[PDB]
């Protein structure tokens, strides 16, 4: 019965890697989503739910919040249904998935001249993945039928690549912190409210 | 399964790791170029040591992928890209002295020092000591001796550099199936894949010929109407007949002409069109002077010029401390990060290089969407005359007026459409004859079919029959003349100087029939429509995905050279030299000497 703390998810320092996403459960919220809608400054606030107000006047089960890092131009692919590069490689949503998806482009904080290397996004893999499941696994890409045995060698390639950012850079080619709320209703009492 | 997602795959790995390594590579590049000093001088070495490494090892790889296999055409066109190995295919030892006789021949370009005769003292050399001597010093004798010595200190010492340089460029680009360099060049124009649209590599030449005999007759008129006037100048030298001598000509070599300016105005008393002092009482600087480009690209439909362009560029020469290249060029790094290098005095030539330069960038901008082997103009020609177009649109009274840069009464009179269509013909029908005189002697020689000991004889031959300039002594074979030039000994496609000029006026005319355009072509402007600038983009937006004849036909509807259009476009002009020639004798002989008495 108090506030949550979504803040401390928008407002941390070490967002994670898009394929490595973490994912913070709350629970138990007396949640305010409309001091966040009135942010006016983030890049995306493509709903696919209910309107802000339903939201913040609803109290839900239990909430999902999730969080990573993306290049500009693939904040567009982080929704119901969007192939890609990554998209569903990474992390791809479901058909009918409702939750909101915030993103803000960030440039200065999350790209250090030189090169900010430490963000990884995980390239050709061998399926399209599912709903929320995350792929950590490092096993070498095998292109065509010759073993290798573990050693990225002629067509055996390693899936995680990382893209360097910069602050000299694009609007689009710019490190967009994204985190994915999704909402769920069981037939539990309810438990986040507003 | 088949080699086609062997294929695939590699090219997703090269993309996604070439992108960056060139995006640090060049940024490196860039960081040289604004901040000269010894330190951003080392840093140029590691990254672009680390690019070309990349490149020679995941080219080595592209060619177990035996293209017999691969069925859609955007994949073959692309392998076709990566499986040249440049200059590898020879031994490390040969490549290391191509690359040691190529430094060779930049430096002493960038050097090289003649010392006047009656003056021993005052000692200068190419660049900016020797062109304005050979720009508007008038005098006879002063640029004859200038010209003359320059050649020969180039010639005696580039001779043997360029003389055993054609032998190895010949082995190199013999180990890469290739007839000789010059069909290596020819290479880049290779463009095929589809119903017809095949363009072959030795149809080019073809295509040159047909093309320049029908541009001939305006360049023969203007040659004769300019050697009138030249002969006014010095009765003395000049022939009445034959063509006249070379180094009493515009720039250094006669490549340009727009230096030959005034000895051949036309008529002189009529205003010719520059709006410096008018902005220059205004008080613009060069950001202003960039405002109104982008302005001029945003209202054709062209997308708006981006944010970090406008804060990483490096628009005016800043306050001072830095030693600087100065140089207008547009550096697209990559990623999406569009840079513009350039000192800006507020001029009116300083108001179309920025059109110009920022349609180098409208080009780069457009196709950053293709797979980064598909990131180059649609050949080597389209792009310098996507930002040439712009310029030649800039030009006119009408826009100028409409930004109330100039009195808004001017008049458009008849002698000033002469008198700018003549400022406009003395660098774009001038710039042809030398360009393809050049280009077809270095096509020659590198085919062998003329011996080396016969390289300036011909040489001088084909310029005297094709271009109209006689030289003004005999030299013989101890010089290498054509060395001379910067865009001989640092290996450049030059015929991209050719092609695009045509393309020019081609794509000119395009635009102006979709622009809903009655009167005269060369009084045109582009702006305040959204077709003329979406028909130009539906080909921007497309690299060399496409065999480049298509690309040309999705905007021209022709698919070559085609020029008609430019003998168009130069049509006023083309009446009043023949009218100022209805009492000369349009075309020459070979029969001035030098001396023969
Ligand atoms: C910002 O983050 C700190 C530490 O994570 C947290 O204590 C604080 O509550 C956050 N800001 C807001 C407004 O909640
Ligand atoms: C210019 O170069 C100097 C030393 O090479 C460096 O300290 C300085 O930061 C550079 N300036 C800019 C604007 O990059
Ligand atoms: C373009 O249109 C604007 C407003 O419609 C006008 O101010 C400007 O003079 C026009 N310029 C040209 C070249 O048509």
């Amino acid at each position: 019965t108090n506030l949550c703390p979504f803040g401390e998810v928008f407002n941390a320092t070490r967002f994670a890697s898009v394929y490595a996403w973490n994912r913070k459960r709350i629970s138990n919220c007396v949640a305010d989503y409309s001091v966040l809608y009135n942010s006016a400054s983030f890049s995306t606030f493509k709903c696919y739910g209910v309107s802000p107000t339903k939201l913040n006047d609803l109290c839900f089960t239990n909430v999902y919040a999730d969080s990573f890092v993306i290049r500009g131009d693939e904040v567009r692919q982080i929704a119901p249904g969007q192939t890609g590069n990554i998209a569903d490689y990474n992390y791809k949503l479901p058909d009918d998935f409702t939750g909101c998806v915030i993103a803000w482009n960030s440039n200065n904080l999350d790209s250090k001249v030189g090169g900010n290397y430490n963000y990884l996004y995980r390239l050709f893999r061998k399926s399209n993945l599912k709903p929320f499941e995350r792929d950590i696994s490092t096993e070498i890409y095998q292109a065509g039928s010759t073993p290798c045995n573990g050693v990225e060698g002629f067509n055996c390639y390693f899936p995680l690549h990382s893209y360097g950012f910069q602050p000299t850079y694009g609007v689009g080619y710019q490190p967009y912190r994204v985190v994915v709320l999704s909402f769920e209703l069981l037939h539990a009492p309810a438990t986040v409210c507003g | 399964s088949l080699t086609e997602e062997n294929a695939k795959t590699f090219l997703n790995n090269f993309n996604q790791e070439a992108e960056d390594l060139s995006y640090q590579s060049s940024l490196a590049s860039w960081n040289y170029n604004t901040n000269i000093t010894e330190e951003n001088a080392q840093k140029m070495s590691e990254a672009a040591a680390k690019w070309s490494a990349f490149y020679e090892e995941q080219s080595k790889t592209a060619q177990s992928f035996s293209l017999q296999e691969i069925q859609t055409p955007i994949i073959k066109r692309q392998l076709q890209a990566l499986q040249q190995s440049g200059s590898s295919a020879l031994s490390a030892d040969k490549n290391k002295q191509l690359n040691t006789i190529l430094n060779t021949m930049s430096t002493i370009y960038s050097t090289g020092k003649v010392c006047n005769p009656k003056n021993p003292q005052e000692c200068l050399l190419l660049e900016p000591g020797l062109d304005e001597i050979m720009a508007t010093s008038t005098d006879y004798n002063s640029r004859l001796w200038a010209w003359e010595g320059w050649r020969a200190e180039v010639g005696k010492q580039l001779r043997p550099l360029y003389e055993e340089y054609v032998v190895l460029k010949n082995e190199m680009a013999r180990a890469n199936n290739y007839n000789d360099y010059g069909d290596y060049w020819r290479g880049d124009y290779e463009a095929e894949g589809a119903d017809g649209y095949n363009y072959n590599r030795g149809q080019l030449i073809e295509d040159v010929e047909h093309t320049f005999a029908e541009i001939k007759p305006l360049y023969e008129h203007l040659h004769a109407y300019v050697r009138r006037k030249l002969m006014d100048t010095y009765p003395s030298y000049i022939s009445p007949t034959g063509c006249l001598p070379a180094h009493l000509l515009g720039d250094m070599w006669g490549r340009f002409w727009t230096n030959l300016y005034p000895l051949t105005v036309p008529f002189a008393q009529k205003p010719n069109i520059d709006v410096t002092d008018a902005m220059m009482n205004q008080g613009w600087d060069a950001e202003r002077i960039f405002k109104e480009a982008e302005k001029f690209f945003v209202s054709v439909g062209l997308p708006h010029m981006t944010q970090g362009f406008w804060a990483n560029s490096m628009l005016t020469d800043e306050a001072d401390g830095r030693k600087v290249v100065c140089h207008p060029t547009a550096w697209d790094l990559g990623h999406g990060d569009f840079r513009i290098k350039m000192c800006t005095k507020v001029t009116m030539d300083n108001f179309l290089t920025a059109h110009h330069e920022m349609g180098h960038i409208q080009y780069d901008m457009a196709y950053a969407r293709q797979p980064f082997l598909l990131r180059n103009g649609a050949n080597e020609g389209f792009h310098e005359a996507v930002g040439e177009i712009m310029s030649l649109s800039a030009a006119t009274p009408k826009h100028l007026k409409s930004i109330g840069l100039l009195p808004s009464d001017f008049q458009e009179d008849s002698e000033t459409e002469i008198n700018f269509l003549l400022k406009q013909a003395l660098t774009i029908v001038g710039t042809l004859p030398f360009t393809y005189m050049l280009e077809k002697w270095r096509w020659m020689v590198f085919r062998g079919e003329i011996p080396k000991e016969q390289w300036m004889k011909k040489w001088w031959e084909m310029k005297r029959e094709i271009v109209g300039v006689v030289e003004p002594l005999p030299h013989d074979e101890t010089y290498c003349d054509p060395a001379s030039l910067f865009h001989v000994s640092n290996d450049y496609s030059f015929i991209r100087y050719y092609t695009r000029t045509i393309y020019q006026f081609q794509f000119q005319e395009a635009l102006c029939q979709a622009a809903k355009y009655n009167g005269s072509l060369h009084k045109c402007d582009i702006s305040n429509s959204t077709e003329a600038g979406q028909k130009l983009l539906k080909m921007l937006s497309l690299g060399n995905s496409e065999p480049w004849t298509k690309a040309l036909e999705n905007v021209v509807g022709a698919r070559n050279m085609d020029v008609k259009p430019l003998l168009n476009y130069f049509q006023p002009l083309f009446d009043w030299l023949k009218e100022q020639n209805r009492n000369s004798f349009v075309g020459w002989n070979t029969e001035w000497s030098p001396y023969a008495d």
